[PDB]
């Protein structure tokens, strides 16, 4: 229904690899941020 | 072709590059090529050529006439875009012509400006279907004959 | 996520003769879990500039 | 390199974030009303990279990147459209901190 | 040989070359018809 998503040439058509959304990416970012600091504090006195 | 290769300009057709090994040169020098069976499509090629040209001309005429509907009827086509009528025209063309064009459009990108330039070009291949299509559009110039009005 | 068209990097002139891409060794690889997570990190960094 | 990537057009609904992001000089509306032919799409850094690669004798890689350029720019235009439209919220960073 | 997809394309074009557009008829189709009422003079 959006004119931006209309494809008329197979140049922009390709396979699908993965998917993601907001509720997954937010918790992923929080996990990575906390994991980094926990690892750093564990590796050194 | 040759002066563009020296100057390094890529604004035209780019030749295809193939890779070979060193010993292949000697092997190719010691082997000649002798044709033993000519292609089965040599005598059929002109008919295919004419069919392809006629289908391209029909598509060009259809787009040329459909390009003015947005200006003619603002109320119905207020949120229309050129890709809409492009896709509409492509949905009625034969599959073979679309495949022939897709052989090149698979790895070369085109947009609305390229094909608008293509459809404004003055060249058509006359045929029965093309002439009847042009006359059909001329007859259907007035939408009142299509039985819809405001 | 959408991959690019496979015909961009290769053209098949006939049955046996095909062009070869420079990075064919890399295009055959498949990411693991950590590499996919890093890809998600890169896109997250792109979508929020500063 | 030589492209203006942050602009201001019209007063946004949220008064603290007026900016518009334009990665690699491309705009979202080029997906609807393009301003150049398909072969003419380019920007400064990508063009200089291809010129330097050609000068260094790596022609095959230059051909690959030249073929892949429009996909790259369409991706960045989609990213611009996502940033400017969907992510506009009160939680977006205000302009002064973004500049500083 | 050749890629089978291109051979399929050429076969499809050759098949399309024989499509028949016009017709040959003895009489043209009816363009005007008449509705009859209780009158004997006007239709």
């Amino acid at each position: 229904q959006r004119p931006e998503r209309i494809k008329t040439t197979p140049y922009l058509e390709g396979d699908v690899l993965s998917s993601d959304s907001g509720p997954l990416l937010s918790v992923f970012a929080l996990q990575e941020i906390m994991q980094k600091v926990r690892q750093v504090q564990a590796d050194y006195m | 072709l040759l002066p563009d290769l020296i100057a390094g300009a890529h604004q035209n057709a780019d030749p295809v590059v193939l890779d070979v090994s060193w010993i292949s040169l000697w092997f190719a020098f010691n082997r000649s090529f002798e044709p033993t069976h000519r292609n089965e499509m040599l005598e059929v090629a002109p008919l295919i050529e004419s069919v392809y040209a006629s289908e391209l001309s029909v598509m060009k005429v259809d787009m040329r006439h459909l390009s003015l509907m947005q200006r003619r009827f603002p109320d119905v086509l207020i949120q229309a875009r050129p890709s809409h009528f492009w896709k509409a025209v492509l949905n009625d063309s034969p599959e073979a012509v679309k495949a022939v064009m897709n052989l090149s459009h698979s790895h070369n990108f085109i947009n609305i400006r390229d094909m608008m330039r293509w459809v404004m070009l003055p060249s058509l291949q006359p045929s029965l279907k093309l002439a009847l299509e042009e006359e059909a559009w001329a007859a259907a110039n007035d939408f009142e004959d299509l039985m819809l009005t405001d | 996520y959408i991959a690019p068209n496979p015909r961009i990097s290769s053209i098949t002139l006939t049955q046996r003769i095909t062009t070869t891409g420079p990075f064919a060794i890399l295009t055959g690889s498949t990411p693991t879990a950590q590499q996919l997570n890093d890809v998600r990190k890169i896109y997250l960094a792109l979508m929020f500039p500063g | 390199w030589a492209t203006i990537d942050v602009e201001y057009r019209e007063p946004a609904p949220y008064v603290h974030a007026q900016r518009y992001i334009r990665y690699c000089g491309i705009d979202s509306r080029e997906l609807i009303n393009p301003t150049t032919y398909g072969i003419g799409m380019t920007y400064h850094c990508y063009n200089e990279m291809l010129r330097m690669l050609v000068a260094a004798g790596k022609d095959s890689e230059a051909a690959y990147f030249r073929s892949m350029l429009p996909f790259h720019m369409v991706r960045f235009a989609r990213i611009n459209q996502i940033i400017n439209e969907d992510l506009h919220s009160v939680f977006s960073l205000p302009d002064d901190m973004f500049n500083a | 040989f050749t890629v089978p997809d291109v051979q399929k394309i050429l076969d499809d074009i050759k098949a399309l070359a024989a499509e028949q557009v016009y017709k040959i008829v003895k009489v043209p189709s009816i363009s005007f018809r008449h509705i009859v009422m209780q009158s004997r003079d006007r239709v």
